[PDB]
């Protein structure tokens, strides 16, 4: 309508938080090819023996597999470590808030006085609820010499010769880690927020987005409370049926899954007269035992190497996922890469991170418009001797019947300048004529 | 009441004392098909 | 309790015996199967011996019921570790021989130690302004 | 093992008589195949 | 059926096969429409 | 099932237990997405566009590799008449 | 008839097994192109 374009201007706005879990890791499953073909049996050890190599070959893919998931977690904490200067009179028992925002759920205990208790408040409530991490097996296959009634499927696994090996870092390192990157965008020298405060970083960030510094620096208590409360949402976002915590379970129930299926492979007949060997052992001579064992001998290296085919396609995807959670660590965390829907969906303004079960959790913060006004806007302007002029961030509107620019994230006249301007030589056509500006 | 027997296959549940509770005539119907499938005698919501 | 007149065995869904009842005293056990598992060795080019770990067995378990041996031995968090010094108190940021939950055995005798693989960098400036 | 096919029916083959005997009653549909087996489902009829 | 679980497996690999799938064109989807505001008095069919 | 004398691949496969599912949303449903996130650059609020016209932003594209603005304002007509002419050559191009 | 059948059902279910192992790899590739489509709609189309 002349020159003008109706727009809605966010007249209001606060801080949300979205959650991220990336896999980063997964179970390092090992299996004794020679122990789950022929268990005890010495019959079937000799059969077995005149396969040749196939047990060789399914043992050599298994440990380069799980070389690569080693060489993955090393490369995932070296980037999470990359660059992090702290100061060593830093203690997180004293310090753990700064310029009105709380960090003290997101940060464990620093340094080794204080043992494997680096795990922070955040990254506890997170592992409570996964049963099988690391830990969760180490103690599950601890308990499977303990004489309890209780027939846990995981040491039934194991006597067959299916086990998981814990991560060549432990979770709580990775914990120790996750924190002292945090702690890095705390204090002095900020190592991880650009060499400055979080709250002028968290400032600035939310004025590159087109948001006026003059209500940014007086508005500072507010947006640390929707900050600190976006967290907190975060956290209790865990006790309902939580996307990132589904996700995270998914992983443990598919590997569960998996091996579950691996171990009722040993159940199957494959054609022979039984599937255990105890029973042809115990019905026929070597010369027909043979042809059975053999049946079976098949049937198991078989599903072998559909269980194998299977773990190195799942490896792929599982360093796919580690490659781009470094990539968030040192786009969203440690910088602010200028690319839009990468650090989460929205107008976002700063992203953290901390470990969780197979992977690393993501926040990522974001600037939410609250409500709007339906205004005017100029996109340019003619002024003076033809002199075009364009908008930094914003829009040029008419108030008071006088031409002002405002931001376009949230309205707030304020004059024109070279400070909120683009200067172009000659105005385009269709930018509205103001003589009477500059 | 009588009614013929042949050989079928039956998916069975026993209860914590040994009682079978419950049984499902695999091949009878598709609810029946989906029960053997999943070995249970509520599946989970999903297409199958 | 659940073993009626006519039954004597108890079964699992795979059809592995899992318990019985004896016929002639009546008296009723579960089975459970012999433990069964590998050995963790870790060996170095420069060493005369292996270092054996037994993941997740106690070291009394391993002593009593699988094998006696002259070598030293302590239980560590992964599990028993045969002829190798405990050091979780030294650290290395280096290692061949990676056992898994940030442990490592090290090759002068053998040591089983600590691997920390990434320090921060410390400096001693004030945090406050 | 032998089951009933589940869905299909019983057959209610019990008679009751007080004098008379009907010679239909010892012909099909009543005397009836035995094949693989049967599945009875039988009343206790207590009396007083 | 003597061979068990290996029919299970090739349906069960395919049916996660097919979900990731899915929840792919799901994800792309929603990386088209995140952030579109259109206006309700645009008709294509004058404004092109 | 219609009856056919053609003997169709496709029907001998599914007949055999292998068949092709439709996708959970249809291409139409795709094409509709595709169509809304194009129109979101045409009109205001622009939110595919940086809150900007699009011509405004192709101009202030083209200058951001080295173009002053002035021959870019001049030849906005010769700009706009390129740009369509692009996307009838990729429609062409089709044909080839 | 169970020999030469059993001869069928292993070339059948290794056929199989192969097709599914090339099925997963494949999938593998159609992520990794998704993930760069929203790369390109994000970076390209919705911005520069
Ligand atoms: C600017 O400088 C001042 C002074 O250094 C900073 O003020 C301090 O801010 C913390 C919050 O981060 C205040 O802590 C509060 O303490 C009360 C108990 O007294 C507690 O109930 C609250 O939950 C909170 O922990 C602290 O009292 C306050 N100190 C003073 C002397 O004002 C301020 O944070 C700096 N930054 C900005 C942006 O203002
Ligand atoms: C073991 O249990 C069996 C079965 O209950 C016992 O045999 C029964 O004993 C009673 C009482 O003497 C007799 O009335 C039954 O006829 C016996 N036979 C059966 C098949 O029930 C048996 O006595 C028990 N033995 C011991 C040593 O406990
Ligand atoms: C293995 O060596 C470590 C390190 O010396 C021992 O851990 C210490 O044990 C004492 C006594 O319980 C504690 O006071 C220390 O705080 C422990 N230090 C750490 C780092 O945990 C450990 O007890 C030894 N274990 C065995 C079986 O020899
Ligand atoms: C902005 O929104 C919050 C929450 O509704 C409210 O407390 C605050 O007063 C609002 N401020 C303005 C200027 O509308
Ligand atoms: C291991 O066994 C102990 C003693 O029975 C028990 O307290 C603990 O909860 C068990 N843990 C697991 C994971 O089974
Ligand atoms: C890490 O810190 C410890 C303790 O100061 C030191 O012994 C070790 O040499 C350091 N390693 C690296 C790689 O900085
Ligand atoms: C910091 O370390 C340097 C080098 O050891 C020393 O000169 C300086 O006095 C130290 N300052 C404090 C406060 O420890």
């Amino acid at each position: 309508v002349g020159g003008l374009y109706e727009i809605k201007i966010p007249t209001n706005f606060t801080i949300v938080g979205q959650e991220e879990f990336i896999q980063t890791n997964s179970p390092k499953v090992t299996i004794d090819c020679s122990l789950f073909v022929c268990s005890n049996y010495a019959a079937c050890h000799d059969l077995l023996s005149e396969y040749g190599t196939f047990c060789d070959n399914i043992n050599s893919i298994l440990d380069e597999v799980n070389g690569l998931l080693d060489t993955t977690q090393l490369h995932v904490a070296d980037t999470l470590m990359q660059g992090v200067t702290l100061s060593s009179n830093l203690n997180t028992n004293l310090h753990f808030d700064v310029d009105n925002i709380n960090f003290k759920s997101l940060v464990g205990c620093l340094g080794p006085h204080c043992g494997s208790s680096s795990r922070s408040f955040f990254e506890d409530l997170l592992f409570d609820k996964v049963k099988l991490s690391d830990v969760g097996f180490v103690e599950a296959y601890n308990n499977c010499t303990g004489g309890s009634e209780i027939r846990d499927l995981l040491c039934v696994q194991s006597f067959n010769g299916i086990k998981v090996l814990p991560p060549i870092l432990s979770e709580s390192q990775i914990s120790g880690y996750t924190t002292a990157a945090t702690v890095a965008a705390m204090f002095p020298p900020w190592s991880a927020a650009a060499g400055i405060p979080f709250s002028l970083n968290v400032q600035y960030r939310i004025n590159g987005l087109g948001v006026t510094m003059d209500v940014l620096n007086k508005n500072q208590k507010l947006i640390a409370t929707a900050f600190n409360n976006a967290l907190l949402s975060i956290q209790n976002g865990f006790s309902a049926p939580n996307s990132a915590l589904a996700k995270i379970q998914s992983v443990v129930n598919s590997n569960a899954q998996a091996l579950n299926s691996l171990l009722q492979q040993l159940f199957n007949k494959f054609g022979a007269i039984s599937s255990s060997l105890q029973e042809i052992l115990s019905r026929l001579d070597p010369p027909e035992a043979q042809v059975q064992i053999d049946r079976l001998i098949n049937g198991r290296l078989t599903a072998l190497n559909a269980y194998v085919s299977q773990q190195l396609s799942d490896i792929s995807l599982v360093k796919f996922g580690a490659a781009l959670a470094m990539e968030k660590v040192n786009e969203c965390v440690k910088s602010q890469s200028p690319r839009i829907n990468f650090c989460g969906n929205g107008n976002h303004i700063l992203s953290l991170v901390q470990n969780a079960p197979y992977g690393l959790l993501f926040m990522h913060f974001s600037y939410k418009p609250i409500s709007f006004k339906t205004v005017l806007v100029s996109p340019g302007l003619c002024i003076s001797g033809d002199v075009g002029i364009a908008p930094k961030q914003g829009y040029f509107i008419k108030h008071n019947d006088h031409w002002m620019f405002t931001g376009s994230s949230y309205y707030y006249p304020e004059p024109i300048s070279d400070k909120n301007v683009v200067f172009m030589n000659t105005c385009s056509v269709n930018f509205t004529k103001a003589p009477l500006v500059y | 009441w009588v009614t013929p027997l042949s050989k079928r296959q039956y998916l069975l549940k026993f209860d914590n004392r040994g009682v079978i509770t419950n049984a499902v005539d695999c091949s009878s119907s598709f609810f029946s098909e989906i029960q053997c499938k999943t070995k249970s005698l509520l599946p989970n919501t999903g297409v199958y | 309790v659940y073993y009626n007149s006519w039954q004597n065995l108890l079964y699992d869904s795979n059809g592995n015996i899992i318990g019985f009842k004896d016929f002639v005293t009546n008296k009723t056990y579960n089975i459970f199967p012999c433990y069964a598992g590998r050995v963790s060795a870790a060996f170095h080019q420069n060493a005369s011996s292996l270092a054996l770990l037994y993941r997740n067995l106690k070291c009394s378990y391993v002593l009593n019921n699988i094998s006696l041996t002259t070598q030293p031995y302590f239980d560590s968090y992964l599990g028993c570790v045969f002829n190798a010094d405990n050091l979780t108190d030294y650290s290395v940021s280096s290692c061949a021989l990676r056992m898994g939950s940030g442990f490592c055995v090290d090759y002068n005798s053998y040591r089983f130690v600590t691997f920390e693989p990434f320090n921060v960098s410390f400096v001693n400036d004030s945090i406050e302004s | 093992g032998y089951f009933p096919k589940s869905g299909a029916n019983f057959r209610d083959l019990s008679l009751k008589g007080t004098t008379y005997l009907s010679t239909l009653w010892y012909q099909k549909p009543f005397l009836s195949d035995f094949n693989n087996g049967i599945f009875s489902r039988v009343k206790n009829t207590k009396l007083y």
